[PDB]
């Protein structure tokens, strides 16, 4: 039915309107501080005055960093663009690391285009040439003017087009009784297919039969679609128009990632800027996640300088585990959180704090819940003494087994003696360790 | 106001404030003292703006935020239009596609620009009437066509390659056309106002266009600014233009370059190009490959060389490479040919004004006491520390809904977001909690 | 249609087909030469062959 | 007017069969050195010897480059040089070995001169000559074809064989035109139209040319010279618009391929065959190789086989570095960066540093093209600086120096002028001293 | 006949100049000294000669400014035409687009050809004149004409793409020409009476023709359609080991049945000190195939590190490459030898050396190298020249000498000025106060 992967039970950061938390809320216990520091977070992009702002957020492993970044993306909003990242993602073999880093940053943000089109479609009745006996001078053969009567379940309409638009509904092919979709703006015609009530006529049929479009004949829509603006980098990189051969074959190649010139950008920027002066567009902010920070290069952090300082640069959040360490790419260089300390300086520093016993007793009860399986609050003590005894995320796998075993016994509720089953069966990593180190091939 | 509103780390440097004696002003141009390295960046604005000189290379050094990338960005605007600027960093240069010396050397390219004019003679009016005879006699029967101004009428006559070149892009007249002098090449601009009314539904080549004003045929000469990079990139393919949209330009040859310099040549003894020196900045140059630095040893001694400006923050330390450690981190031959400027670290007064020019920019009023402390706390860290804090506490202070930021909001967001030193000590004192070097972490609370 | 033609017509040329033609074409002159028997194509080769 | 660095070197600046002058060409100093690279100008102008190379080893700021510059001078703008770095022999698209071997390739150079008599000029006429054909028959038999020519301040009128009427037709001329006519190869080429036609249309789409200057016949010769590697990469690569394997040229895209050795010897035959009847000549260039202690032992090696063939081209080498462990080999040492076994392949030429009344002439000679002139109390403080700090420091105060005059208006350099130019801008040693002092990490 | 030719250092050398009884001669074909060398060498030219044996590996040693590399040129030139030779640097297996194994194999298909024999007749004779019917926008085209020879005057009717072929190249009664019927191809050998005399013999005669390709080639051609590009372009790359299995099942065919009869080449190998351990360990396997080119090395290089493992192995190879292979040492020059081969090489460049000169040179050439005291005889003559007469005397050898400095001269002047060098640490003193 549903699917629970360590997570969906955070329904966001659960702040009251004053700023403070709440001791518990939306599957979220303790971490007041951490809550109130990233819903402040969450204001300033909603406030979409600052640009390539960013804060990180640093803690030990197991201590909500990750979850709570899910919480801010469920507070933002489906409308605000949200990308998630890992270092390890970023190294790429057709493109250089730092064309990535520099493309994800243009993905995070996002711009909603408004266009209105007006379309006549329907049925056709009865369309007819009209020729000019007039020579002209200019042609041997021509038309005037092409009418193309239009019949809709509301009422019915002749219109007159156009030689070109007529030479397009040529080759496609259509036929009376056919309904067609003609456009205004573009001028393309498409045959949805053949009317639904002549598909008694033949016994056998190829074509596919639609019914007949409901409205006038004439209709006024807009679409208030949005798109990022590196989807209209990649839009603007391959050009999907042209019927030349060379086009086709180029649309058989493999797209092949490659480092668009910073000429191309600014060109996208200079029309973007111009549609939101002019209205029609409304740009908006979005936010870049990055996990395991540390696994970057010293290239990458050192490009990281000069992409935060761009005005387009939009707020990218930070989340490390590991303290002092190597900076990777580095000899001799040793810096807290495994980041240089120039990009330290400019980024802002979040701490997450460990969890109580009792809070973790409370943390297998809503696993519980949202798992939607039955504990014994006696089994419920021991669950949680186990957990603080190795791990907390080893007790939130503990609770998936022990509900088969339940099964097997046919008891609805877990009882101490099946986790206590349980416990032989599944390990833990200090016990594989121990087990480890005595045998006689790497156990 | 054409580029995009965001703001970003330095919005508020605008040229640099440097007066005709170029002695700096305190506060001017959006920047704050520096003094003597704004008056050693001025005189590279005059060494540019002059433009007689080339091939020459500057060093921009100081510790981390002393103001060294809002120095040459001040330069830049100061530049202004027209005038050519490449702005990169040291590590955008390794790449997969390009070898590095072919990456740099259009890192050179692109900053010196040619600006090259072209006239043209056209002949362009609206068209009244077109006569073509073919079966009274026939074989080019000298058609005759009527084209309209609004200030002037005229009739052409047509010769026969012109009756074989009007036939193709078919014109029933009712249009406005234009005609090259030289080629007679025929473009059809568009349909009067007249033919609007014709089709409820029309293609998407039609279009509407007023009739030409004042004369039929006229003389204008056109303007272009192309750089000798863009030159190269469309001499090298069939098709240049879309390599410099798509970004793979395929490692040009150095023989094409040759031959460009020979057009160039050409083109400035023929007085039709005039070219413009440009200004290239690498920022963040402490991490370069030695190779590349050779190669900017050698390429900056050329005829067309860029004027290069760099920022590096690294002391003595070694270079990406080499096991040794050249002072600087860069190579003692590099620093042979250069000229070094050197950047202080501000004093409490100037960092005030630092913070409050840069609440003007944030537009985020502050009371008397909020730049004490925000002052105070900027000491101790670092300036572009306290710089977010002052965006933090106005949205703190936004939640409390009364205007201005209160002290007792700063204090929250001190609070709320720790300072670089302080994670250092909480990691010092957790480090148990936290992943080591060595890989070892402890997990478990309980002992 | 107003904003139709409004839309239509202002499309730019980020640089220029002039531009393009203009950049290229050679001032040199033809000069027939025996280089003609100096190139031979990777395409005559085929057929000589 | 643009000067980096040079432009003040003009040639050598030797004199006729003897020892070099104290100062020619912008020179100053090294008598012994730009006289040893004199004797190789003239190795180079015999054109006979083949893969001999030269090293000139010495330290920074002794005139290194300049010399090599100053060759390339000697040797006129139509001998081919090569300006090349160690640097840039690494390339992701094809190997090293393969770019050594190209830019080889490129140093030499190959001319071709060429005769042809041309008729050129408007068209007075056109008529055919009957006479009777061999063999008996009704129809016409043309004998030949009378074709006038006129140019300005001549006329002349010209018979032709019959054969002719095919490549006219080719070419649709037929009166008032002005054409294009080879002596021997024959033909016809149509330029365009003449000169006087353009009044009787209002508008046409032709161009009309005027008519030939000087006499109807001509004879001129013109001389194209062009590289063997630019010769070989139009034999590697297809040319054509329409064709298939060209439709796979674009779409697609073209990158360097390693040139195979049948194609090499293949196009060494041909230029071989053309250089034997006296239509080609052979003239051998000079590869310029700066900073050679950044190649790696890969390279080294392949120099040691590529020098040893018979059409390598003279190459000169720049290192300015000691002993130093090559590239690629950590235990190994050898001096100037070069293996041992390449040493024994070339002759060092040293250079030494210049003196300090050297210093101040190089630096009163900048002056002039520099277009700035200072006075005698200022040039004795930038010569105490030049032999302090370094050469290249007092060459590139210079400039600044001219700037604060203009700041200043005054039109010459004073000691407060360079003095101020002094503080504003620093050498390496102060501020290698200054980072001593701050615990910034500045 | 002549390739593009310049003066280099084994220019001279033609030939490996050994007696009939294989022992070699004092001073022969540009080659002096080095007897058991020459010798040894003259063995393996023979025993490629007889073609009869197949994979056999053999290495010439010795220290820098030897002439192995020469004595191989030597080889290469006394093996003759028609007996494909393939030398390639150690450094030039390694390629970006090809692998360092397949670009190994490709070194060793390229030393053997394969020669293949056809017979085409051909017409050779002089033109009467020329008679065609065409048709304005009529198609079809008639020619004839007449072909004239001392012994035979005849007639002949025009096909419709002989047509074509007579229209493409100008023929005419006075130019006599030369066509194949199978391929269709018009050979001009020049212009008679408007200056060769018309052919002897019959209008009408077969000659054979023969067509010698190397397998390499025959591997590229049937990989793929546009394989055939790879052939002058140069790009290509992992070539299908099926197609190679193939070719040489079609290759024995030939052989057994005749009509095609294999050339076996000799591969050399220069610089072999530097190669990685893979190319070493595929050479080991692949020198036991059926076609296996007779490999030829050189290696200056004493006792080091192989490169690709971290031990040093003995002569710079692993002891299974020294194992099948065979070891050629060479010796050094005596004081009089250098003189000799200094005086071969005035004679090679065509430059006249004094007596005394040459005295001179020698005690200078045998206390620095060779190579270089060979270095300086061709700049001794660009000295003189402006001299006016053509000589080489002691005074312009010594301003020669002082000019252009010997190596182990330089290594002085480098340490005494350490300070003003840049020292491998980067520290350099570029100031002299
Ligand atoms: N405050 C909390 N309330 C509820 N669940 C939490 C809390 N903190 C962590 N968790 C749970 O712990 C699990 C793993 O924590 P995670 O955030 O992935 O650790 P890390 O940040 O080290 O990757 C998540 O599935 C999450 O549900
Ligand atoms: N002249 C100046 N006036 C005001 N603020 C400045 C000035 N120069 C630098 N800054 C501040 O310094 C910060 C950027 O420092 P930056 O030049 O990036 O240091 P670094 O280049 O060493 O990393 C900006 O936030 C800006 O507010
Ligand atoms: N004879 C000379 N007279 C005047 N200036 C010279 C002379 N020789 C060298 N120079 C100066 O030296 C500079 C070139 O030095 P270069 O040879 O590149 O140093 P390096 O030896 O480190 O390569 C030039 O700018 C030139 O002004
Ligand atoms: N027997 C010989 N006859 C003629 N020249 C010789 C002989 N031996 C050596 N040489 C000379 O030695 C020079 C090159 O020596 P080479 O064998 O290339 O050194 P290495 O063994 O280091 O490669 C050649 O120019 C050649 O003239
Ligand atoms: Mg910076
Ligand atoms: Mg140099
Ligand atoms: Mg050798």
């Amino acid at each position: 039915v549903t699917r629970t992967a360590a997570h969906t039970h955070i329904k966001g950061l659960g702040l009251d309107e004053s700023g403070v938390a709440k001791r518990v809320e939306g599957g979220f216990v303790g971490q007041i501080e951490a809550r109130e520091a990233c819903g402040v977070i969450v204001d300033l992009i909603k406030a979409k005055k600052m640009s390539g702002r960013a804060i990180l957020l640093a803690g030990g492993p197991s201590t909500g960093k990750t979850a709570l970044a899910l919480a801010i993306s469920q507070e933002l909003g489906p409308k605000v663009p949200f990308c998630p990242l890992v270092g390890s993602e970023l190294y790429s073999v057709e493109v250089k690391k730092t064309e990535t880093l520099m493309e994800n940053f243009r993905r995070a943000i996002g711009l909603r285009i408004k266009e209105t089109k007006e379309v006549y479609e329907g049925e056709v009745t009865e369309l007819t040439p009209e020729d000019a006996e007039n020579p002209l001078g200019g042609y041997g053969k021509t038309i005037s003017h092409v009418i193309v009567g239009l019949k809709s379940a509301k009422g019915t309409k002749t219109l007159r087009l156009d030689p070109t638009i007529y030479e397009s509904i040529q080759r496609e092919k259509v036929s009376i009784g056919d309904v067609i979709y003609i456009e205004a703006n573009t001028g393309a015609v498409k045959r949805v297919g053949r009317s639904d009530a002549y598909a008694t006529e033949f016994d056998l049929e190829t074509e596919e039969y639609v019914p007949l479009p409901k409205g006038e004949v004439h209709k006024k829509k807009e679409i208030v679609q949005d798109v990022t603006l590196h989807d209209l980098d990649v839009a603007n990189a391959r050009p999907q128009g042209g019927q030349d051969v060379i086009s086709m074959m180029g649309q058989l190649l493999k797209p092949k990632k490659t480092e668009i010139t910073e000429k191309l950008r600014q060109e996208v920027n200079k029309v973007v800027a111009k549609y939101i002066d002019q209205g029609v567009a409304e740009l908006i902010p979005g936010v870049l996640f990055i996990d395991e920070v540390n696994m970057l290069d010293i290239e990458i952090f050192t490009y990281l300088n000069k992409a935060l300082e761009s005005n387009i640069a939009p707020v990218v959040v930070l989340a490390s585990n590991r303290g002092m360490t190597t900076v990777r790419g580095t000899e001799d260089v040793i810096s807290p959180h495994g980041v240089p300390p120039d990009l330290i300086d400019r980024l802002l520093i979040v701490r997450t704090l460990p969890y109580d016993k009792d809070e973790i007793r409370t943390i297998i009860e809503r696993r519980a819940t949202v798992e939607r399986l039955q504990v014994e609050s006696s089994a419920l003590d021991l669950l949680a003494t186990m957990g603080t005894e190795t791990s907390l995320r080893y007790a939130l796998q503990l609770l998936a087994p022990c509900g088969i075993l339940a099964q097997t016994s046919n008891r609805k509720e877990i009882v101490v003696n099946d986790v206590n089953e349980a416990k032989l069966l599944f390990l833990d990593a200090k016990r594989s360790t121990k087990i480890l180190e005595t045998s006689a091939n790497y156990l | 106001l054409k580029s995009l509103s965001l703001i970003a780390a330095h919005s508020h440097i605008t040229g640099l404030g440097l007066d005709e004696n170029l002695q700096p002003r305190p506060t001017s141009e959006g920047m704050v003292g520096q003094l003597q390295a704004r008056r050693a960046a001025g005189v590279i604005l005059k060494m540019v703006q002059n433009g007689t000189i080339a091939g020459r290379a500057v060093l921009v050094a100081g510790p981390p935020s002393t103001g060294k990338t809002a120095l040459a960005m001040g330069v830049s605007q100061s530049l202004g239009k027209d005038v050519p600027f490449t702005a990169i960093a040291g590590s955008e240069i390794f790449s997969l596609e390009l070898s590095k010396t072919e990456a740099l050397t259009q890192a050179f390219r692109k900053s010196i620009g040619i600006k090259i004019k072209e006239e043209t003679e056209l002949i362009e009016g609206e068209v009244v009437e077109i006569q073509i005879d073919r079966s009274i006699t026939g074989g080019h029967k000298q058609g005759k066509l009527t084209i309209k101004t609004t200030d002037m009428e005229t009739i052409y006559e047509l010769g026969n390659k012109m009756i074989d070149g009007l036939t193709k892009e078919k014109v029933l007249a009712g249009d406005v056309i234009s005609i090259d002098k030289a080629s007679g090449k025929i473009t059809k601009l568009g349909r009067s106002f007249a033919r609007s009314r014709d089709y409820d539904a029309m293609g998407a080549d039609t279009r509407f266009v007023q009739c030409p004003e004042g004369e039929l045929q006229k003389r204008k000469t056109v303007v272009h600014t192309v750089s000798l990079h863009e030159i190269d990139v469309i001499n090298s393919r069939t098709q240049g233009f879309l390599a410099l949209f798509t970004g793979d330009t395929g490692e040009i040859r150095s023989e094409v370059r040759d031959q460009i310099n020979t057009k160039v040549a050409e083109w400035k003894e023929e007085g039709k190009a005039e070219i413009v020196p440009g200004v290239l900045f690498i920022d963040e140059v402490h991490m370069l490959d030695i190779e590349c630095f050779s190669f900017i040893n050698r390429a900056l001694e050329d005829e067309f060389a860029p004027i290069v400006m760099m920022a590096t923050n690294r002391g003595v330390s070694k270079t990406r490479g080499t096991n040794y450690k050249s002072p600087h981190g860069l190579p003692l031959d590099l620093l042979d040919r250069s000229i070094i400027i050197t950047t202080k670290s501000y004093n409490e007064q100037e960092i005030k004004t630092i913070l409050s020019i840069r609440a003007q920019e944030e537009e985020v009023e502050l009371s008397s006491d909020a730049l004490d402390l925000l002052t105070k706390t900027g000491v101790e860290t670092s300036l572009r520390y306290s710089s977010n804090l002052i965006s933090v506490a106005q949205q703190i202070a936004m939640k409390r809904k009364n205007n201005t930021v209160e002290v007792e909001d700063v204090k929250r967001a001190y609070l709320l977001f720790l300072d670089s030193a302080r994670s250092v000590k909480y990691v010092q004192e957790n480090e148990s909690q936290y992943i080591d070097d060595q890989g070892n972490v402890q997990i478990s609370i309980a002992k | 249609v107003n904003k139709l033609r409004c839309d239509r017509r202002p499309i730019f040329g980020k640089n220029l087909i002039d531009l393009l033609t203009k950049d290229r074409r050679v001032k040199y002159d033809k000069s027939s030469i025996i280089d003609n028997e100096l190139i031979k194509p990777l395409q005559t080769r085929v057929l000589d062959n």
